[PDB]
């Protein structure tokens, strides 16, 4: 783990002193013994930046921008195919949908009735 | 050997005595830390001074090293003042 000026990291302390503990910011300095991050804090209804100076081992890289890249590459593939042929490809995602009709079967599964228990 | 006598006022015993600064009671060496809940020697084991050294974030060059330097400057100034007084 070696960090560069500008990358993104999250704070994770391995007690009662201070708790950001799970925010996400950009490295704006890398000194020998530590690293420095900035964090936009909601000062009432404004975003004013605090410059925190963490240590080395209390910070790790982030994967909050891996799915975007992987999906853009999968979309490159899908669009290569959609130009290779005349195909409706429907790249857009979709929110989870309501289910459809079904027919359950009580052959090896007879419904067992159960009542609530006492005290 | 002659009898022992060495009466220097070191300019602190002069300043403190022109006005009415009395000495301190010299009761104890512990303070009370609030979060945590221990008695944490003020100097004598992980003294409250050497705490900004291992703090897990400082909230603003590394500020902890600058703090160490600023402490060392006062230590060396105290030693120099003592040497000057002893030379007087």
């Amino acid at each position: 783990k070696v960090y560069k000026v500008g990358d993104i990291v999250d704070i994770k302390a391995n007690m009662p002193h201070k708790f950001y503990q799970g925010k996400t910011g950009v490295v704006y300095n890398v000194t020998k013994s530590s690293v420095g991050v900035i964090i936009n804090k909601m000062v009432g209804n404004r975003y004013l930046e605090k410059r925190l100076n963490l240590r080395v081992e209390h910070i790790k890289h982030s994967k909050c921008r891996q799915e975007f890249l992987e999906r853009v590459k999968a979309n490159a593939a899908k669009r290569a195919e959609a130009k290779a042929q005349g195909v409706a490809v429907q790249l857009k995602r979709q929110p989870a949908q309501p289910r459809e009709s079904r027919i359950v079967s009580t052959e090896g599964n007879v419904p067992q009735t159960l009542a609530p228990v006492p005290y | 050997k002659p009898l022992p006598k060495a009466k220097a006022m070191t300019k602190w015993e002069k300043f403190a005595a022109k006005k009415g600064i009395k000495p301190k009671e010299r009761a104890g060496k512990m303070i009370y830390d609030e979060a945590s809940g221990e008695w944490v020697p003020k100097w004598g084991y992980k003294g409250a001074n050497k705490k900004l050294d291992d703090q897990w974030l400082v909230e603003v060059i590394d500020p902890r090293t600058l703090n160490r330097a600023e402490r060392k400057r006062l230590v060396k100034k105290n030693e120099k003042q003592q040497r000057r007084n002893m030379k007087n």
